[PDB]
């Protein structure tokens, strides 16, 4: 019972780490990302008005 | 902003538009009247009797 539930709670807890690292990443990137959308659609909308 | 950007077009080019489509209609219809005020009335008399 320790065993299994051991190495099960061992991959589980390793998904958990790579959903919160992707989770964080994703926030972090997410918002680089939307300053780069912003100021290229900024520039964008200028000249092209 | 893009949406508002494209109410600046959409304003302006509606505008030009109907600005053109009435000149025209202000030029066909004075040559029109130019037409009738010339050849008068006993002339699409002609035509029609």
């Amino acid at each position: 019972a320790v065993e299994s539930t051991g190495n099960a709670k061992a991959e589980a807890e390793s998904r958990a780490e790579a959903a919160r690292i992707e989770g964080e990443g994703s926030v972090l990137q997410a918002k680089l990302k939307a300053q780069a959308l912003a100021i290229e659609t900024e520039a964008e909308l200028e000249r092209v008005k | 902003k893009v949406r508002e950007m494209e109410l600046i077009y959409a304003r302006a080019q509606l505008e030009l538009e109907v600005s053109k489509a009435q000149q025209l209609a202000n030029v066909e219809a004075k040559k029109f009247k130019e037409m009738t005020e010339a050849l008068g009335p006993g002339t699409i008399r002609d035509l029609a009797v």
